[PDB]
RNA sequence: AGUAGUAACAAGAGUCUGCU
């Protein structure tokens, strides 16, 4: 008797027990090593798929650039990116008479956001490849350091402190002809350690001033950071992500935020919506096409993903999309959100950290990286990657591969939808006039088609229109990994829709462990995710009543707060038990003292403190939340009485580096903090509400200390002498200021 | 009373690269440089707190926990060392100091504790004296509203109540903005007569007023009511197949 | 105009002149009336303010006192408005409507300056139904030298007044010399473009036909649409088109195994081979301590022999290993304290692997090696299906004695929910808790959390790790079991996937030469002789010692640690079977999915057919594949899974008579079987899928 | 050797260990 869980489809349908096919309790996959490889891969299948375009070399940068739209029809069933741009200006140009004002309200709303937007926007997101270091650093300071080299140079519109003046700014820094940057350098010295005894290379990480040319600068902003995406389900080999640079950020989110106007007002977009609004589109577009009329419609549906969906879309695409939805509107808003595509068209891909070879009888290995990799012999190569330097060697510009056609891994997530919703929204009936009509939804990549008609032959011919009308717009549906069935089961996006019935896998399901901050907070968000993984994604409530035992065994380990009546004996266990005896009322105790858990489904909202009050002695109470605690810190005024408890502390913190001494550059971070203090300092309510100005920090705090001198001095509260202290001592920081 | 922090400033300006950092970044620009973090961060925070709550000491506080908890516990524990020849105002700390705290410390008044979190025990308070219904298993078709999940106070929007809570705790920094309304006057006037008596910092009780006063809507799938009183209990009384019928406390 | 400026005035009404300049949105190169007239009323407000001086006593004084006028001109508007809110609250005073020039201590009064081109008479009128409505004085100045307060009324002397009122005429007359005065008086949106560079950028971005942006920006705003898209479509070639091949699983194939040698097993402990030693309510004064307990359960086992290598690892070295325990367990012998950290020998060194890493240089030094040849990067080599994987599965899905997982406790139930919920958890873990499964999930939980402390804790030490496990009995009386040892080799784990390398020493009682395929990384001793009792006779079967050199990574061990998913996934899949139960039954159908003591799942296949079971034996099935998927995680099963879901849901569609039909079968039959290498846990759900659609072929003829 | 898999780790830039 052997044993299959597969035959549980035999009893039950496969929606109703597709979770078995999601095996996400082992580790994901991770890449190991450089991502050079999925970059030139990227890099030669962008350029194999559009290989019939034409030729050109960039005036400004040098770089090979490929031009396919506008190209040869595809002869063929493979991926083609040959997108024809009077296709796509006729599908933009019906998605506006389909939905009469959706372009005026949107461009009226981007205008309208752009004029309100600081440059605080841009420290908001994901990491940033900051192009002073040649790394990736975060949003905020990546802006620091592009704020700084601009006013460093003559570009200081920036302190303005909205978003479009540093657009301008940086748009106007393409013309200087020497930048003046300030990079990471190395010194490297060979040390003896003094434990294991062996020599190794301290690197000593500091900072110079480095010059720029126009090319150079123009190249570094030019240059999206790519690099492997790691731990990604569902795949066999791992693709390539790319960052984008502070230069054109500012750009891709005004028209990313112009095509977030378009795409909520459609009503074929599963973007941008969340877990149950896309339950409920689903049911609606299978509602609106089960409207039967005659005695027999056949109505069948497409689950459809499409095959290689970045490397296709062309930016010029975008960009005659960009212009055609800013119609009728002002030139400088046409200009600012068509920058972003004319960027990415002659943009410029970072290959990564380079390869790893090995000398085999010095036993020795070097990470060479992806710039030494031109002026090196191919025999030292293996086959793949000699296969992929020799069709890349004519695309490389300093260290960078010129990637004009296609786009990266999630940059205009939203224009692509645009753009899938138009083909869509081409077949309705009464602007086709056909035999056939189709509805559908649409994502980023992922799209669900229902096909109607009256014969299966006209079902057959729809499927071939808008295949080819995908075909015409470089989008290419993936012929392997699509299927068609009749109406009333479907997945879109890893919803599956069988009968109404709609199951949602398209998010992971957490571990619910300790997130790992201190043992208040830990409680505080275990609780709240279970909470919102309750609401949102659909989680049953045993399952969640057993993610409530498993979240608090994994807590009572991981902080050593098991218990006061147990019989494991850890480090901390000895103080809990006296705390357990001497305490009279044991259900008050927290969990990280050693008490019992009160969570269950009903009061999941509810924090612990809050719900253990009633139940706490009021000694036990005193201690825990006495406002003189020593291990939260405190704001001075003899400082504030704290409101929070005892284990909202905080762990020791280690940001160090191996054989690294990086306090050269580490420093400016403490500067900004003492700063930033120093400001809270003399404003009370910097960190409550963000403060606005365009005067300096040092104008700002001595115009608050003359008068708050003068203040105190009209009311009382102050002598003449501190008064004539503070003026004196104000006019020596201006003194300074000025020398 | 104003002068050790003018002479604070002093001392920062007397550095170079603090006075360049300080008139160069404007008032609007130390909102970018606030999070300049640099160096090398952490991909898994949960795996660190699990291999770090192993060591000894793996809490990071003050100095003055040096002279408020002893160095050695009852049972032998070393509560706190010091760091390797660093005598600033930080040490390392192991969580037997923190139970230590909590079984043999100072007790205090906590007066002030339940009206901060006043909204808290008001949730526990509907939750406490609720009343449930019978479960009924249906198809749950729920609709995607923006619902109210916090209820403010009445007479105030959202960009209103805000400006109260300016005056309130921060007068002197409301800007240009006035209080247009008469309650406005009247909520302010009470709002400054009971927080005077407090020890605590401005910003708690202004996220305390935040709590009180501003509203907060949110889209969320809701099938049944949509008051506020019922959007906190989404979790408890409906799912993807059922429905908890419940009548909160009032 | 602009010079005139700068050759006239005090550098300090510049400087507040391009501030106030820069932060409106102007610059003194582009204009020069307004520029002026800033600098203008700059230096008439700070004419009016300066010399202005209050005593101690309270009297002004024209000449260590203070002043007599705060300005609020000039200053930024958040901290001219920071000036007014902390004067207006000095005070009793309300705000102004909008921000005045100077604030009079001694009148308390905000003065406001204008100071225009024209009559004093139309511009005082004109700003006095401006700021009307509130109590600011206004005090306006021209060029002409009259002045008009606010009600002819003067809070400053004479002399200042006239003072200003010749600076302001001598100003008219300079510029009346200078020739700019005839201008002055007739002197009272969004812009983006383009720099050269980014234009000769932007006309590179055009389809090929066109050569400035312009041009197609034109283009694209004035184009009307003709049926291009019918024009192109019949133009294009009829070989692209999506023809829908019909979808019948009665006339596919099965899917392609690979061929070669068997797949060996590659988990990290012995699953359904290893053995424990076990002691019955520990009180051996360790009682937690891992080596402690280690010992306590070595002591309950006599018949250690000599050891001898019985199965060789055939690419290793095995004496090397035969030294390897007899160094570990004379250790284990003369121990001393709660942590053992085993004497690195040359035996050891090679068991664990130090010094296999070339020595990693930088490039800048090593430029001048010939052989330096970069690093190879081969695919697996395939591997065949063996019976051993399918009976792993079968033995882990069985129940044992023990229970294997104690969960904490909760709040009491007082919604109906909570109690329909903890029926269900309660028959779930009724059902799952006695299961092997919940086993190595126990094992791999306190597995990889020791590998984690000690990997962390101890970088440069070959500690020993025992493989313990604790259980409870179906009395309550609590078992503590030993399985084996890890000795843990040097962890300076910088990334994710940094490997620490260590070896496992793993007690069994079975016998290697019987599944030798099997077997292939392990080097096999023979460790002693146990008087094994079976129901009637009692034998002595010989106990083996499986010996291997494992890894792991920080990734893995992260996922190993958090094993309790699978319990969660298992019971998230019972109830999810539930919920779509209770959604048409429209009743709680909890009690009619658990109680059902029939057989009425099929979940095997016998020789006589496919055999059923009930909803128990369905929970630990479910559970058994959950940690499964969790041992054996890799990039095949995940891309397997992706693939292999697709053809299962459109057999789904085939038996809902929903005529399914597909573009490229051929195409998706390579991608499911480009993703099953050599991994035994993807070649058995191959063979588990090939089972399944051989059965629902054969149940519809 | 081993982990592993399209490229790497197998060290020299990324005083601690107790889950019934």
């Amino acid at each position: 008797m052997d044993v299959n869980p597969m035959l549980i489809f035999l009893k039950v349908p496969v929606q109703n027990a597709i979770s078995t096919t999601f095996p996400y309790t082992g580790d994901p996959p991770y890449s190991h090593g450089t991502g050079t490889g999925y970059t030139m891969d990227t890099v030669i299948r962008t350029h194999d798929y559009s290989s019939r375009g034409i030729w050109k070399t960039n005036s400004e940068t040098g770089a090979q650039q490929l031009n396919p739209i506008d190209g040869p029809l595809p002869e063929d069933n493979e991926p083609s990116g040959y997108a024809q741009t009077d296709c796509v200006l006729e599908l933009i140009e019906g998605l506006d008479r389909s939905h009469p004002g959706l372009f005026e309200t949107a461009c009226q709303e981007t205008i309208d956001a752009i004029q309100q937007t600081r440059v605080d926007k841009l420290t908001q997101g994901r990491q940033t490849y900051d192009w002073t270091l040649n790394r990736n650093q975060p949003a905020a300071t990546a802006l620091a350091n592009t704020i700084e080299v601009f006013r460093k140079n003559g570009y200081k519109l920036n302190e303005s402190g909205r978003l479009i003046d540093f657009l301008k700014d940086v748009l106007l820094s393409f013309e200087n002809d020497s930048m003046e940057v300030t990079t990471h350098f190395q010194k490297k010295k060979r040390i003896r350690d003094n434990h294991s005894k062996k020599m190794i290379t301290q690197r000593t990480i500091g900072k110079k001033r480095v010059k720029l040319t126009k090319k150079n600068y123009l190249i570094r902003a030019l240059t999206l950071n790519t690099m492997t995406k790691d731990a990604e389900r569902g795949k066999l080999k791992r693709r390539a992500i790319a960052t984008p640079g502070m230069q054109i950020r500012g750009f891709v989110y005004f028209v990313e935020l112009l095509a977030r106007n378009i795409c909520e007002r459609l009503e074929q977009s599963g973007l941008p919506v969340g877990g149950n609004e896309k339950k409920a589109k689903l049911a609606n577009v299978i509602k609106k096409m089960m409207a039967k009329s005659t005695d027999e419609e056949l109505s069948y549906t497409i689950t459809g993903d499409n095959t290689k969906w970045n490397e296709n879309q062309n930016p010029r695409i975008f960009l005659a999309m960009v212009l055609r939805i800013t119609a009728g509107q002002p030139e400088w808003f046409r200009d600012l959100l068509a920058v972003a595509p004319i960027m990415f068209s002659n943009k410029v891909a970072r290959l990564g950290r380079g390869y790893m070879f090995e000398s085999k009888s010095m036993h020795l290995r070097t990470q060479i990286s992806a710039e030494n990799l031109s002026d090196i012999n191919l025999r030292y190569f293996n086959e793949d990657t000699k296969k992929k330097i020799e069709k890349i060697r004519h695309l490389m510009v300093e260290g960078t591969a010129s990637l004009s056609p296609g786009m990266m891994m999630g940059m205009f997530n939203m224009l692509s939808t645009v753009l899938g919703v138009s083909v869509l929204n081409l077949g309705q009936r009464e602007i086709l006039k056909r035999t056939y009509w189709w509805d559908g939804l649409q994502s980023s990549d992922d799209f669900a088609l229902i096909i109607n008609g009256h014969f299966k032959e006209d079902i057959q011919q729809g499927v071939n229109h808008f295949y080819r009308t995908c075909k015409l717009v470089g989008i290419n549906m993936s012929q392997k990994k699509s299927y068609i069935n009749k109406t009333g089961t479907f997945e879109f996006t890893s919803f599956f829709y069988r009968y109404g019935f709609v199951a949602n896998f398209s998010m992971e399901l957490p571990s619910f462990g300790v997130a790992g901050n201190n043992e208040s907070a830990d409680m505080s968000i275990g609780t709240t995710v279970i909470k919102t993984n309750m609401i949102n994604n659909d989680l049953g409530p045993a399952t969640a009543q057993m993610a409530i035992q498993l979240f608090i065994k994994d807590y009572r380990y991981t902080y050593r707060c098991h218990r006061g009546d147990t019989n494991l004996e850890t480090r901390r266990t000895k103080s809990i038990k006296r705390l357990w005896t001497e305490t009279i009322s044991k259900a008050g105790l927290l969990v990280a003292d050693g008490g019992p858990n009160p969570y269950n489904l009903r009061n999941l909202h509810i924090p612990e403190v809050c719900l253990k009050w009633s139940l706490m002695d009021p000694d036990y109470r005193g201690r825990l939340c006495n406002p003189n605690n020593p291990f939260v810190h405190h704001m001075e005024v003899l400082e504030y009485d704290a409101v929070a408890t005892t284990h909202s502390w905080t762990p020791k913190r280690n940001r160090s580096i191996l054989n690294t001494n990086q306090r050269g550059i580490l420093e400016d971070e403490r500067i900004y903090q003492k700063c930033c203090q120093v400001f809270e300092k003399f404003f009370p309510s910097s960190t409550y509400r963000r403060p606005i100005g365009m005067a300096s920090m040092l104008d700002a705090m001595l115009s608050r200390a003359r008068i708050d001198a003068r203040i105190d001095l009209e009311s009382g509260r102050i002598s003449s002498q501190d008064f004539s202290e503070i003026t004196n001592t104000c006019k020596a920081i201006e003194a300074l200021k000025r020398q | 009373s104003g002068m050790e922090r003018i002479k604070e400033l002093m001392e920062m300006v007397k550095n170079s690269r603090m006075r360049e950092i300080l008139t160069t970044t404007s008032v609007d620009h130390m909102a970018v440089i606030k999070k300049y973090t640099s160096g090398r961060q952490e991909k898994n925070p949960a795996l660190r707190m699990k291999w770090m709550m192993a060591m000894k000491y793996p809490i990071s506080a003050s100095s003055r926990i040096r002279e408020m908890i002893p160095e050695k516990d009852e049972d032998g524990n070393t509560l706190w060392t010091n760091t390797k020849d660093a005598g600033s105002n930080r040490v390392l700390v192991s969580p037997n100091a923190v139970t230590w705290w909590n079984r043999a410390g100072p007790v205090s008044d906590v007066v002030h504790y339940p009206r901060v979190y006043k909204m808290y025990f008001d949730r526990l308070e509907r939750l406490t004296h609720g009343t449930f219904g019978p479960v009924k298993f249906y198809n749950q078709v729920k609709v995607r509203k923006r619902v109210d999940i916090n209820p403010g106070h009445k007479d105030l929007t959202s960009r209103e109540a805000q400006e109260v809570i300016m005056e309130v705790v921060f007068p002197n920094e409301v800007g240009a903005r006035t209080l247009s309304s008469d309650a406005q006057l009247t909520i302010t006037k009470e709002k400054k007569e009971e927080l005077k008596n407090c020890k605590i910092s401005p910003i708690m009780v202004a996220y305390m007023l935040e709590r009180e006063l501003v509203r907060r809507t949110r889209f969320l799938p809701i099938a049944g009511a949509t008051s506020s009183t019922y959007v906190e209990v989404l979790h408890l009384t409906q799912g993807t197949c059922w429905e908890q019928q419940y009548t909160p406390g009032g | 105009m602009e010079n005139f400026v700068r050759t006239n005035f005090n550098p300090m009404i510049l400087e507040r002149a391009e501030k106030t300049m820069k932060e409106y949105g102007e610059n003194p190169q582009n204009e020069g009336n307004k520029f002026a007239a800033i600098s203008t009323h700059m230096e008439v407000c700070f004419m009016y303010s300066d010399f202005h001086f209050i005593d101690l006593e309270g009297n002004t004084i024209v000449k260590m006192l203070k002043h007599r006028f705060e300005i609020i001109e000039g200053q930024e508007r958040n901290i001219a408005w920071t000036i007014v809110n902390s004067i207006c609250n000095m005070t009793e005073n309300s705000k102004p409507r909008f921000l005045p020039d100077l604030y009079d201590y001694k009148t308390n009064k905000f003065i406001e300056i204008g100071v225009t081109r024209r009559k004093v008479e139309d511009y005082y009128y004109e700003k006095a139904s401006k700021l009307k409505g509130e109590n600011v004085y206004i005090h306006i100045f021209s060029f002409d030298g009259e002045e008009m307060a606010t009600d002819d009324e003067y809070i400053l002397d004479e002399e200042s007044r006239a003072r200003i009122k010749t600076r302001l005429f001598v100003l008219r007359q300079e510029l009346a010399t200078a020739g700019l005065w005839d201008s002055f008086r007739q002197s009272e949106e969004e812009e983006f473009s383009y720099p050269p560079t980014f234009q000769r950028l932007a006309n590179q971005s055009l389809p090929p036909s066109f050569k400035d942006y312009h041009q197609f920006k034109a283009y694209v705003s004035s184009f009307k649409a003709n049926g291009n898209i019918e024009a192109k479509l019949g133009a294009m070639s009829e070989k692209v088109n999506a023809q829908i091949e019909s979808f019948d699983p009665r006339t596919i194939r099965e899917l392609e195994l690979p061929e070669g040698k068997f797949c060996t097993q590659r988990s990290k402990f012995l699953l359904m081979d290893a053995m424990k030693l076990s002691v019955l309510n520990p009180a051996h004064e360790g009682e937690g301590i891992p080596m402690k307990d280690a010992k306590a359960c070595l002591d309950t086992f006599w018949g250690w022999k000599k050891a001898t290598i019985i199965k060789k690892h055939e690419k290793g070295v095995n004496t090397n290993y035969l030294m390897i325990w007899e160094q570990l367990l004379e250790s284990i012998k003369e121990m001393e304290g709660k942590f053992l950290n085993l004497k690195k020998t040359n035996h050891l060194k090679w068991g664990l692997g130090e010094g296999q890493a070339p020595e990693k240089m930088d490039f800048e030094d090593c430029k001048e090696v010939p052989d330096l040849f970069q690093y190879k990067s081969e695919p697996p080599e395939k591997r065949k299906l063996a019976s051993w994987i399918q009976s792993e599965f079968n033995k882990a899905s069985e129940l044992t004695n023990s229970n294997w997982i104690e969960f904490d406790e909760l709040g009491n139930d007082v919604a109906p929910i909570e109690h329909i919920a903890s029926r269900r958890r309660n028959f779930f873990t009724a059902e799952v808790s006695q299961c092997r499964a919940s086993e190595y999930i126990m094992k791999a939980v306190y597995i990889n959390t020791a590998l984690l402390n000690s990997s962390c804790t101890a970088m440069e030490e070959y500690q020993v790790i025992p493989i313990i496990t604790k259980c409870r009995d179906t009395s309550g009386q609590r078992r503590t079991n030993l399985y084996g040892f890890i000795i843990k080799g040097r962890s300076h784990l910088r990334n994710d996937t940094d490997v620490v390398n260590f070896i496992s020493l793993e007690f069994s009682l079975t016998d290697p030469r019987n599944e030798i395929h099997k077997w292939e990384k392990y080097c096999v001793l023979e460790i002693g002789d146990m008087e094994i009792r079976t129901s009637i006779s009692t034998i002595m079967k010989p106990v083996y010692l499986y010996v291997r050199t494992n890894g792991t990574s920080k990734i893995k061990m992260k996922w190993g640690m958090e094993m309790r998913r699978c319990l969660l996934q298992s019971l998230q899949q019972v109830e999810s079977m539930i919920e779509a139960e209770s959604a048409v039954k429209e009743k709680d159908m909890t009690e009619p999915f658990f109680r059902n003591r029939e057989n009425d799942w099929p979940i095997g296949e016998s020789p006589q057919g496919i055999e059923k079971g009930t909803i128990g034996k369905v929970c630990r099935v479910l559970l058994a594949k959950s940690v499964f998927n969790s041992i054996y995680a890799s990039a095949q099963l995940e891309g397997f899974s992706a693939e292999s879901r697709k053809l299962l849901l459109l057999i789904q569609a085939f038996r809902d008579n929903l005529d399914p039909g597909t573009f490229d079968l051929k195409g998706l039959y390579e991608a499911i079987e480009e993703c099953i290498i050599n991994d035994p846990w993807v070649l058995l759900n191959a063979s588990w899928f090939n089972s399944f659609l051989k059965a629902v072929q054969l149940s519809m003829g």
